[PDB]
């Protein structure tokens, strides 16, 4: 009460294989966040007790709100981890202290990095078993960093925590079992990591979602700010066509705002009767992204049915909906080994660089520049299913 | 020219972020579906959802009607609250009427029958993922077929805040705007927004 009114929201992903200790870890987190008595036991039990499913877990502190995205670590559930990773701010890459970096460690890291997770914490678990051997910790940290170096995997924060999910060491409170550890505990990271990772305060992207026309004289353009800051009187342009207008008003239920930032559900009114439909992007006139009908992209294929170049699909970017096809597959990335390989097909759970072609041009951004306007889904025209997750390279 | 910084706008708190995310979902459905309905209980979660729906369309009214699946009888203070709510907001409320047996015939079948009579293809439910254990693997969009059943392969992965609403003729969905909210989030939202609530303070 009182302090719980102004908190942030952090979504984080949990990555690891059978018996790494993630049911124990999650159970420990969900439990010790409530202790401001082994009930923990029943929590861990419940969590231990072919699907597209992602498990979403909820808990909070006084500092912030947490959503845990839980997904199994087996290759077969890559699409599942991809789905979960898409909204996450941070990933907990969980390793067993005796085994160190494995193929699943490499695979989960790639998926997290691919889906734009800017914060990873390597949770080196079961350190209680090796007697909190610093040598083991340093060994695992170094060869994970060596792996990270060979991906250009440069997230904004990378932390290595020696812990015991079972015993609680460095999970919530710092451990006396590791005097050689100067870093912060998990939870201390989870509460303090800056989530100004939505870097896009610099470039306005407003995907037009809904044309609100209540009466004949109010014409509003509703949606969510993907990036940048819009200000009353800003000179904007739509990116379908290139034509310009000035922002008359920023309209919300609370009233009229002078400015609005990323992640805000607003409605924009315009000074000129400019023609704006759902699917168009509204942008700053002095800062305009490329507009094209062809682009490179990473694809996470997630349908049982294979992907065939030339076959018509529907591309839903954000609010931009345009039919098209993949012209060619540049390569398919083997998720286990992280190397390029030629292909003429993409199977279930497969990832590759593709050449995309659309029937009409959209405004575009590299997914690494913009998490919204660089992200898209591939939709089958006959089955209506969401068959692939796409992220633009530019 | 130097770009604008975050120090200019008030940073998104958890409730504001949840608010925006739920507004976005409501707008998408409205944007893609012909005949949506907001399934409105007379309870606390549906009150938050209805408040979100208003925020989603200001200064317009709801482009969709609101529905209440009426049983034999609920608390007397609920009927009186909801009746006044319709008159005080110029709302379009549809009532429908035709705990093991009771709930099955009146709610489950009633709601099923209500959707068919009007021809709705999308339905807003205020259910939350933290309310029951199973809800953890639930998605925002829940795809139902013509005869109304749920099929696993017809369900679609929900990637960012991009949602796939492509549906066939006679097929309908269930939308859960509040799925990311917790019990604490809702009350905290009710308190800060001053959302009117039924005098009884125990989950209806
Ligand atoms: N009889 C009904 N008529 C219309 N919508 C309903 C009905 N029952 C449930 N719903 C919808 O389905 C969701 C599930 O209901 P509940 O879990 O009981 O939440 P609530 O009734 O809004 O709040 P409570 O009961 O005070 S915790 C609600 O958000 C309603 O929008
Ligand atoms: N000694 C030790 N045991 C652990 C640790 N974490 C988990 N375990 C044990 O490993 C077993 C499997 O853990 P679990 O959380 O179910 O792994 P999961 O399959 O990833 O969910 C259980 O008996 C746990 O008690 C740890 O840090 N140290
Ligand atoms: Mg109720
Ligand atoms: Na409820």
């Amino acid at each position: 009460l009182g302090q719980h009114e102004r908190k942030e929201m952090l979504r984080f992903l949990t990555c690891g294989n059978v018996d790494d200790g993630k049911s124990t870890l999650i159970g420990r987190l969900l439990h010790d966040s409530k202790m401001i008595g082994d009930d923990l036991a029943l929590l861990v039990d419940g969590l231990q007790a072919i699907t597209i499913d992602v498990a979403y877990r909820y808990f909070s502190t006084a500092k912030r709100k947490f959503i845990i995205a839980d997904t199994p670590g087996h290759e077969q559930y890559t699409r599942n981890m991809a789905t979960g990773a898409s909204t996450c701010d941070l990933a907990i890459i969980l390793v067993d202290a005796r085994y160190g970096v494995q193929t699943q460690t490499r695979r989960h890291s790639y998926i997290a990095s691919l889906l734009g997770i800017k914060h990873i914490v390597v949770a080196i678990n079961k350190m209680d078993l090796n007697g909190f051997d610093e040598r083991v910790f340093e060994s695992i940290k170094a060869d994970y960093l060596k792996f990270a170096e060979g991906i250009a995997f440069k997230p904004t924060t990378m932390a290595f925590v020696p812990m015991s999910a079972l015993k609680g060491d460095n999970v919530v409170n710092k451990s006396e079992r590791s005097p050689w550890y100067a870093g912060q505990s998990l939870m201390e990271i989870l509460e303090t990591v800056e989530i100004a990772s939505d870097r896009n305060y610099t470039d306005l992207r407003f995907p037009v979602q809904y044309v609100n026309r209540p009466n004949l004289n109010f014409r509003g353009f509703a949606g969510t700010l993907a990036s940048g800051i819009v200000h009353k009187g800003d000179e904007i342009v739509v990116l379908p066509s290139g034509k310009s207008s000035r922002v008359k008003s920023i309209v919300t239920f609370e009233g009229e705002l002078e400015q609005a930032g990323p992640g805000q559900a607003v409605t924009l009114t315009m000074e000129d009767e400019i023609d704006i439909s759902r699917g168009d992007l509204l942008v700053h006139a002095d800062n305009v992204p490329q507009v094209s009908d062809a682009f490179d992209a990473m694809l996470v294929w997630m349908a049982e049915e294979p992907m065939l170049p030339g076959k018509k699909y529907d591309i839903k970017r954000a609010t931009s909906y345009v039919p098209g096809s993949i012209a060619s597959i540049t390569h398919r990335v083997d998720v286990n080994t992280l190397e390029e390989g030629p292909a003429s097909s993409l199977q279930l759970n497969e990832i590759g660089r593709v050449k995309v072609s659309l029937d009409a041009p959209i405004a575009l951004d590299g997914y690494s520049s913009n998490r919204t306007t660089g992200a898209f889904i591939v939709i089958d025209r006959l089955t209506n299913g969401t068959v692939a997750a796409g992220m633009i390279i530019a | 020219l130097v770009p604008r910084g975050s120090h200019m706008v008030d940073k998104l708190t958890h409730l504001k972020q949840l608010e925006a995310e739920s507004i976005h979902i409501i707008r998408e459905v409205a944007a893609e579906f012909d005949n949506p309905v907001m399934l409105y209980s007379i309870g606390k979660d549906s009150a938050v959802m209805l408040h979100l729906a208003r925020k989603a369309f200001f200064p317009g009214k709801l482009p969709f009607p609101v529905m209440h699946v009426d049983t034999r009888w609920k608390f007397q203070e609920m009927y009186r609250f909801r009746d006044q709510m319709v008159e005080e907001m110029g709302l379009d409320l549809i009532t429908h009427i035709n705990s093991a047996k009771h709930t099955d015939i009146m709610k489950t079948e009633g709601l099923k029958q209500a959707l068919d009579k009007h021809g709705f293809d999308a339905a807003f439910g205020g259910a939350r993922r933290d309310e029951e254990k199973s809800r953890a693997k639930e998605r925002v969009y829940s795809f139902r077929d013509s005869k109304h059943r749920w099929d696993p392969k017809n369900q679609r992965p929900e990637l960012w805040n991009v949602y796939n609403g492509n549906v066939n003729k006679g097929e309908s969905i269930r939308v859960f705007p509040l799925s990311n909210w917790t019990e604490l989030d809702i009350w905290q939202y009710i308190y800060l927004e001053g959302i009117p609530i039924v005098p009884l303070y125990f989950a209806a």
